[PDB]
């Protein structure tokens, strides 16, 4: 019993990691954009004066 | 008699690996774990096998000064060479020829760490305070970026557009090298929590953690999600030593996350558990400052090298 | 026919007020069972009748016993060794019976005496032999009881090292999972971040109408 209730546990553990590591790069691409856009107002105020 | 189950291969659980002229600097393992790379003092680079002789197959020379740290690329069959002549070296390691010898920098290439997935591509962090990326096929250095102080350790992330460089300014930084390309980029991230220098940087098998020893005595866990606490310090290890040496006193992860090795200056090999924080082996037998320490890549063999010419080489019981 | 179906019981102490709990729980189970028999042993094999139909000797033995009506103790009137009553005095066939319960009872205990003299005179040490057989049984059988209790002892206590060895992996398990749903819940604020970032973007559409 022990040992399928460990890799039962186990690999559900891996599998919602799987989702965290997703979950982290949108993450990523979100605050990556969201430099982009804060680079973009900064440009468009700057020129507007 | 005494029939301590034998964890690998190897003839005996405690092999020295001697031959070398000068302290060891920096040792790794092949990825497919059967070659060792040790560079010493010597500026020289043992090849050994870690089955079945423990053979020095080849001595590969041809850097003018202490081969400080060494790496292998990828499929195993490259080595990147740095050292304190001022030259990075790619080697082809079945051979005995030199690849590419980039000697760009200014001072002792301290650090260096060639990056595991992507292009044949490696940070070199030296003394002029500049960490600088350099892809494997153009001659020029592909990246080149200038902190104000000596760089110690440096590490390629495991995704592959990050840069970790800790020195002597009390202070590890990540930096962009996809955000830079201009020749005075401002750093990403400032992890702090280290009282002194950093001396060696270990990139977390599953890329979230990075591992940092300091002379501050101290080994400190931290980890690089995008997304974390204000407080990026996850973990600190107690136990290990630095002294008036100030070696190249490195990190490595076990090939599982579950132990962290360092080296030491008070010659003892230490491996904690990471999860506890706490001791699992303090392995004696280096008459030197203990420089890196490398887990086999399959096994849970360690190895260690020291400022002592030797490396011990064997696998953990318990 | 279920193959281990099992939580560790010595990781998994039952609750003291879940003992009240679980049994309405095995009750309403119970009560919508699917074959519910409670004489379930329609299943079970047949237990067959006895098999003396070779001797009707144990068939009308068992046919009584289960009724208990006892055997009568053996022939007590004839023991007392009586000759002919009134209306068996003056027949001689009758003197001929009492010469059969007469003599039989007169050796019965010639030959008793007898037996009664050989042991007093003999059997001391063949009783001294038989109950120090009787204690050899005794403590052999005690002998392995604790023989017993041992062996089953020892897997008992692999079987407690076996479930420690697991109950600490299980619980750290659940508890990175408790910290998988506090990253996930880390995600959910990400998902703020996404909207914010899309009203951020509500800014630029704008000013390049303007």
């Amino acid at each position: 019993a022990a040992p399928e209730r460990l890799e039962a546990l186990g690999e559900l553990v891996d599998a919602t990691k799987r989702r965290e590591v997703d979950l982290q790069e949108r993450f990523k691409a979100l605050t990556r954009r969201r430099d982009e856009l804060a680079a973009a107002l900064a440009q468009k105020r700057a020129a507007a004066s | 008699k005494e029939g301590i189950t034998r964890t690998s291969n190897l003839s005996a659980p405690i092999i020295q690996l001697s031959g070398h002229a000068g302290e060891v600097f920096s040792m790794r393992f092949s990825p497919d774990g059967q070659c060792i790379a040790s560079g010493s003092f010597d500026k020289t680079i043992f090849l050994w096998r870690t089955y079945d002789e423990n053979e020095n197959y080849n001595v590969i020379a041809g850097h003018r000064n202490a081969v400080l740290e060494v790496h292998w690329f990828t499929d195993g069959e490259a080595l990147l060479s740095c050292s304190a002549d001022k030259t990075a070296r790619c080697w082809d390691a079945e051979t005995g020829a030199p690849i590419k010898k980039m000697g760009e920098h200014t001072a002792v290439v301290n650090s260096c760490c060639p990056l595991r997935r992507g292009a044949k591509v490696f940070v070199t962090g030296a003394d002029d305070s500049t960490v600088k990326v350099w892809d494997m096929r153009v001659k020029k250095s592909v990246h080149t970026l200038r902190s104000e102080f000596p760089v110690c350790a440096v590490a390629f992330a495991d995704a592959g557009d990050q840069v970790y460089s800790g020195g002597v300014d009390n202070a590890i930084k990540v930096w962009d090298l996809r955000r830079g390309g201009g020749a005075d980029v401002e750093p990403s991230m400032l992890l702090k929590g280290h009282s002194d220098s950093v001396t060696g940087l270990r990139v977390s098998p599953d890329g979230g953690h990075l591992l940092s020893n300091a002379m501050d005595n101290t080994l400190r866990e931290w980890d690089v999600r995008p997304y974390a606490p204000p407080n990026r310090c996850t973990k600190v290890f107690t136990g290990h030593m630095h002294n008036f040496e100030k070696n190249l006193l490195r990190c490595d992860y076990a090939a599982d996350g579950s132990k962290v090795a360092c080296g030491s200056a008070d010659r003892m090999v230490y491996i904690w558990d990471t999860s506890t924080r706490k001791l699992l082996y303090k392995l004696p037998g280096h008459s030197g400052s203990v420089n890196e320490v490398v887990f086999h890549s399959k096994e849970p063999i360690v190895a260690s090298a020291s400022s002592d010419k030797t490396i011990f080489l064997g696998e953990l019981t318990q | 026919n279920e193959h281990l179906v099992d939580a560790l019981p010595y990781v998994d102490s039952v609750p003291p007020e879940l003992k009240p709990h679980v049994e309405a729980l095995i009750e309403e189970e119970k009560r919508r069972s699917t074959k519910l028999p409670s004489d379930y042993l329609r299943e079970m094999p047949s237990v067959r009748a006895p098999k003396f139909d070779d001797h009707p000797v144990l068939k009308t033995e068992y046919e009584r016993v289960r009724n208990k009506e006892p055997m009568a103790p053996l022939d007590s009137v004839r023991y007392r060794l009586e000759p002919p009553p009134q209306a068996r005095r003056g027949d001689v066939g009758a003197w001929k019976s009492s010469l059969d319960n007469a003599a039989a009872q007169l050796e019965h205990q010639h030959l008793r005496i007898l037996n009664q003299e050989l042991l007093l005179k003999y059997g001391d040490k063949a009783w001294r032999a038989q109950v120090a057989l009787d204690e050899a049984a005794v403590r052999g059988l005690e002998a392995q009881l604790a023989a017993l209790r041992k062996e089953t002892d020892g897997l008992n206590r692999e079987r407690k090292l076996q479930q420690h060895a697991a109950g600490s992996e299980l619980s750290k398990l659940e508890r990175q999972y408790l910290s998988q749903v506090r990253k996930n819940a880390d995600i959910e604020r990400a998902c703020d971040r996404l909207e914010d970032a899309v009203a951020a973007m509500e800014a630029e559409l704008d000013t390049h109408i303007r």
